[PDB]
């Protein structure tokens, strides 16, 4: 979740 | 889902106003440098360790790479002008510290390192400390990166006189549109440069893509050198 953050992101899996 | 994307990927045709022939004297090709050229960047992120300082943070890496192709000088054989590698290293955390509306998402504080790889006398490069700082309001992202140049800068000790100590990102989001701008500018030399963006989606991983480039430091190789280039292409991820 989150629009546009690189970290959120890379903390998915 | 397998790789993880940093900054955007994009393959674009362009045209700039004027091609740094001086530069790049060296290349025995130079002195028929066309100003077409197809501009690709590729940027990947690499969790390499989530939560190493608590449920939201990583030690990550990034990778992204710029390169300007003469495609259509089939006379030199269509050889590569320059390419930019821009390694990192860094902490990253997401987030959610609200002010005024704005919500700021992601702290990241690390390591870059930016070169051309080529030998002299055409070698460029420069390593800095940031911190990049995002935070989003509605329709609108801002990014601010801001650097502090550590090292030796003997290919270029004049640098930061034309890149500055930070650069800005503004992203808006019109519909399924993306507009977009990121520049650079020394206050106390006058130098910058700004590159404006549009995007749509053509599919779900495709966008079609137009980007604006104008002022200095488009390139390490035109670090101090003042262009304008215009450029079409496809995209694949956009800023937000
Ligand atoms: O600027 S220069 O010093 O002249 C050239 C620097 C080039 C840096 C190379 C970095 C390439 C990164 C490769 C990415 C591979 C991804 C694998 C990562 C595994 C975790
Ligand atoms: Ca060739
Ligand atoms: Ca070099």
């Amino acid at each position: 979740a989150v629009r546009g953050s690189i970290i959120a992101n890379m903390l998915q899996e | 889902f397998t790789l993880y994307p940093y900054d955007t990927n994009y393959l674009i045709y362009t045209q700039t106003s004027d091609l740094n022939k001086e530069a790049i004297a060296s290349y025995d090709w130079a002195e028929n440098a066309r100003k077409d050229e197809v501009k690709f960047q590729l940027s990947l992120a690499f969790p390499l360790w989530r939560g190493i300082l608590g449920p939201n943070s990583v030690l990550g890496a990034s990778y992204t790479q710029k390169s300007w192709w003469q495609l259509s000088n089939s006379e030199e054989s269509s050889p590569f002008r320059e390419t930019n590698y821009e390694p990192q290293l860094f902490l990253g955390f997401a987030t959610d510290y609200r002010f005024a509306g704005w919500t700021l998402r992601d702290v990241e504080m690390g390591y870059n390192h930016d070169s051309n790889g080529r030998s002299d006398p055409t070698s460029r490069s420069w390593n800095r400390l940031y911190t990049r700082l995002m935070a989003e309001n509605g329709n609108w992202l801002v990014e601010v990166k801001p650097w502090y140049v550590v090292g030796n800068t003997d290919d270029n000790p004049d640098i930061t006189k034309y890149m500055g100590y930070y650069q800005l990102k503004i992203g808006y989001h019109l519909g399924d549109a993306v507009l977009s701008a990121k520049g650079q500018y020394n206050w106390n030399t006058g130098y910058g440069g700004a590159e404006l963006g549009l995007s749509y989606p053509i599919t779900k991983h495709v966008r079609l893509y137009t980007q604006v480039y104008s002022g200095y430091g488009e390139s390490l190789i035109d670090y101090n050198f003042n262009q304008t280039r215009v450029g079409v292409g496809v995209m694949l991820n956009d800023l937000f």
